[PDB]
């Protein structure tokens, strides 16, 4: 959040200050490059051509979405046609639907076994990329972060922050959670090294 | 399913793939341009070939959807635009003969001698700075029996194809094709028809016609000082005197007609040296201007990718000043800038047609451009005309903070724009009409000449000096009848123009004359204008004639408003002078 290196840094639903240091049972990661343009398609509730047909987003997301600029990245001279998007679609995407089908999208009535023509498109299209292009028509890295929460016992959470250490004065502390107050000192007797408290 | 449906999604198709082959085909244009050499021309011929095919292969298979099924009014116009199938109905004997006459027309304009004396290197200095009768005659005698004797035949085969093609095309002639563009149709209240453009026209010159006599009488008048027993004071001007080879401009003139030429002009030249302007900062003037107007920023990748200089001796191009739009978010302007008032006011031409280039990116591929094809100079031309006032000079640094005009100085500019800007349309009416009459049919082959003649003494007021029989092609002779161009687009831009600039100028609230008037620091002129800017070609070219002057059809009356102050001190001179003249006189 502090790095100030990205285009975009939203959070859904989640403070990015609070969850810097919360429990979640589970984190997900998804990473995937668009255009410039279509950055704004990413979020709950929107329509369009990434949305519909390439990547879906359920409207009551739980995470975060950040995006920064690509270009310097995956747009080359002659342009960089190495990822692919799809332009055409029977129907549209289901939330976190992955859709890698390759056949021929067919428009008219008529059917085409497989080949293209008349009333018949391929469902993919590739991209252009170039550092000529402009601001919108660049490529952008997006990643995309969705936090699980469960009733099993959680595995991710924040930084807690460790203070000080004083004795011989009596004051406040808080040990692992084990709270209370009392004067600090040491002493003599040795625990086994599998024991607290 | 539905028609509809499939069409949609057979432009969904298209429109990609379309953006790709045509930022292809620019870029390597745009290659070839910037740096010239033999591999470039290679690449800029192979791209061209692509796109050309892959565009006649996106028609054919265009042709198939029924325009009728769509009801949506832009697939519909999308549709219209895509199925163009134009000159493909001809024979592909037919077709190679007309690709051979235009060909030919081409070289044999391109290199003309009539020695040795080519058309650019000599002829055009020696038509415009002889101020010797007898010269100025023999280089427009001779370039006519050179060019326009050997295009004959050639233009009369043209003729015929042109308008057996045309009517092919299920239209009534060839004039009536170039007419296609002034049609709207589909819209309750706002349609159009090529049967009215015929019209329309005659009406705003026999409005204007009383400014041109005016005009016409003084400019004989300061000329039959010079030339003493070559003019008459009743008649017409003798062809050859007007400044050009054809005549188009009288911009030449002004040398010898100057009411008050004590005063001297503005000009900023020796300013601009003295600060040492560094041909950028000329754009970012340009730049301020357009943004104080209310129009956004320039792009990140404009200042880079476009080059605004001569590259040098080691690297040649040609840099007449163009603005690019490669597409894919790429604007680019190439431009040779030099530290002068007219590269000054070209920069904020060429910035306008940018301006105007980036208003319509959101719409699709076939809807950007103007919504005709006289809506895009004149927007890039009243940017021009609002830089071009002293107000404008006197708030940039550049120009004197202490200059008092004088009317005297308001008069010799008034006199220099009208010059260029009411010389010329008289002879763009009467241009047109001929070549519509020819192609219509009216006029037979054994009657060109001499209706053309009957037309330039009647309309524009101009006699030949010497006779022409039938063998000779005069109108030919000119780069657009030539080379297959349209030319009423000059007539409209000007009445556009000055339309744009009364719509903006009453929007900013300003008193006073109106050549004196300036939209800059004006917001809601620069939204006013953005909200026209921003359609393209979607709607019909009258609701966006609507969005700013509010008038559906094109009027001349803010053009005679301009030139009023013009028009009375013309009058006040012209009360003793004869106005008009006679067709009868002829100087043989
Ligand atoms: C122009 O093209 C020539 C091709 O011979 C090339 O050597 C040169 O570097 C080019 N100039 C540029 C890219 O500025
Ligand atoms: C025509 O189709 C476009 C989408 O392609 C739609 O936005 C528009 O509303 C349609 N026109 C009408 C009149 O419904
Ligand atoms: C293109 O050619 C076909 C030939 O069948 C013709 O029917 C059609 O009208 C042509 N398109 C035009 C003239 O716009
Ligand atoms: C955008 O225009 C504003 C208006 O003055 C200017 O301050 C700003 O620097 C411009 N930004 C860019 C990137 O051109
Ligand atoms: C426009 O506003 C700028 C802002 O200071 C000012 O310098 C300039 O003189 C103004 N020009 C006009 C014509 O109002
Ligand atoms: C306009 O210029 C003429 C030039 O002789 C001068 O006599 C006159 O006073 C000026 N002003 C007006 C209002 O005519
Ligand atoms: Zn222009």
């Amino acid at each position: 959040y502090n790095s100030a290196s990205f285009s975009t840094f939203k959070c859904y639903g989640v403070s990015p200050t609070k969850l810097n240091d919360l429990c979640f049972t589970n984190v997900y990661a998804d990473s995937f490059v668009i255009r410039g343009d279509e950055v704004r398609q990413i979020a709950p509730g929107q329509t369009g051509k990434i949305a519909d047909y390439n990547y879906k987003l359920p409207d009551d997301f739980t995470g975060c979405v950040i995006a920064w600029n690509s270009n310097n990245l995956d747009s080359k001279v002659g342009g960089n046609y190495n990822y692919l998007y799809r332009l055409f679609r029977k129907s549209n995407l289901k939330p976190f639907e992955r859709d890698i089908s390759t056949e021929i999208y067919q428009a008219g009535s008529t059917p085409c076994n497989g080949v293209e023509g008349f009333n018949c498109y391929f469902p993919l299209q590739s991209y252009g990329f170039q550092p000529t292009y402009g601001v919108g028509y660049q490529p952008y890295r997006v990643v995309v972060l969705s936090f699980e929460l469960l009733h099993a016992p959680a595995t991710v959470c924040g930084p807690k922050k460790s203070t000080n250490l004083v004795k011989n004065k009596c004051v406040n502390f808080n040990f692992n959670g084990l709270t209370g107050t009392g004067v600090l000192t040491e002493s003599n007797k040795k625990f086994l090294p599998f024991q607290q408290f | 399913s539905t028609i509809e449906e499939q069409a949609k999604t057979f432009l969904d198709k298209f429109n990609h793939e379309a953006e790709d082959l045509f930022y292809q085909s620019s870029l390597a244009s745009w290659n070839y341009n910037t740096n010239i050499t033999e591999e470039n021309v290679q690449n800029m011929n192979n791209a061209g070939d692509k796109w050309s095919a892959f565009l006649k292969e996106q028609s054919t298979l265009a042709q198939m959807y029924p325009l009728q099924e769509i009801q949506n009014l832009t697939v519909k116009l999308q549709l219209q635009a895509l199925q163009q199938n134009g000159s493909s109905v001809l024979s592909e004997d037919k077709s190679k003969r007309l690709n051979t006459i235009l060909n030919t027309m081409s070289t044999i304009y391109s290199t003309g001698k009539v020695c040795c004396l080519l058309l650019e290197p000599g002829l055009n200095e020696i038509m415009a700075n002889s101020l010797d009768y007898n010269e100025r005659l023999w280089a427009w005698e001779s370039w006519r029996s050179e060019v326009g004797k050997q295009l004959r035949p050639l233009y009369e085969e043209y003729v015929v194809l042109k308008n057996e093609m045309a009517r092919a095309n299920h239209y009534e002639d060839y004039g009536d094709y170039w007419r296609g563009d002034y049609e709207v149709n589909g819209v309750d209240g706002y349609d159009y028809s090529r049967g009215q453009l015929i019209e329309d026209v005659e009406h705003t010159f026999e409005e204007i016609k009383p400014l041109y006599e005016h005009l016409h009488a003084y400019v004989r008048a300061k000329l039959m000082n010079a030339y003493p027993s070559y003019i008459s004071p009743i008649g017409c001007l003798p062809a050859h005197l007007l400044g050009d080879m054809w005549g188009r401009f009288w911009t030449n003139l002004y040398s010898l007609t100057v009411p008050f030429g004590q005063k001297p002009n503005i000009d900023v030249t020796d300013a601009m040296v003295d600060q040492a302007w560094d041909a950028q900062r000329i754009f970012k003037e340009a730049e301020k201007f357009f943004v104080s107007v209310g129009l956004p920023n320039m792009t990140q990748g404009f200042w880079e990718n476009s080059m605004l200089t001569d590259p040098g001796n080691v690297q040649k191009a040609v840099c007449h000043p163009t603005a690019w739009d490669l597409g894919k978010g790429d604007f680019r302007i190439l431009m040779c800038t030099k530290v002068t008032m007219d590269d000054f006011l070209t920069a904020h031409h060429e910035m306008g047609h940018i301006q105007y280039d980036m208003a319509y990116a959101a719409q699709p591929f076939l809807l950007r451009n103007g919504a005709n094809e006289g809506f895009h100079e004149a927007v890039g031309e009243i940017m021009s005309l609002s830089a071009a006032t002293p107000k404008h000079l006197k708030s940039i640094g550049l120009l004197s903070p202490d200059f008092q005009e004088d009317n005297e100085t308001e008069i010799n500019f008034l006199l220099k724009q009208a010059l260029t800007i009411v010389g010329t349309l008289p002879f763009t009416y009467m241009l047109e009409k001929w070549r519509w009459m020819v192609f219509k049919g009216e006029i037979p082959k054994d009657q060109w000449m001499k209706k053309w003649w009957e037309m330039k003494r009647e309309i524009v007021g101009v006699v030949e000096p010497v006779p022409h029989d039938e063998t000779y092609c005069d109108p030919a002779s000119l780069f657009h009848v030539s080379n297959d161009y349209s030319f009423i687009r000059y007539y409209t831009r000007t009445l556009y123009q000055f339309q744009f600039q009364e719509a903006l100028c009453q929007a900013a609230k300003h008193e006073g004359p109106l050549h004196k008037c300036d939209i800059s620091n004006s917001t809601e002129a620069g939204q006013k204008l953005f909200n026209m800017l921003r359609l393209g070609k979607s709607e019909p070219w009258t609701l966006a004639l609507e969005n700013v002057v509010g008038a559906k059809n094109m009027n001349v009356r803010p053009l005679l408003n301009y030139f009023e102050p013009l028009f009375t001190w013309l009058k006040d001179q012209n009360k003793n002078s004869f106005v008009g003249w006679s067709t009868d006189w002829s100087p043989y």
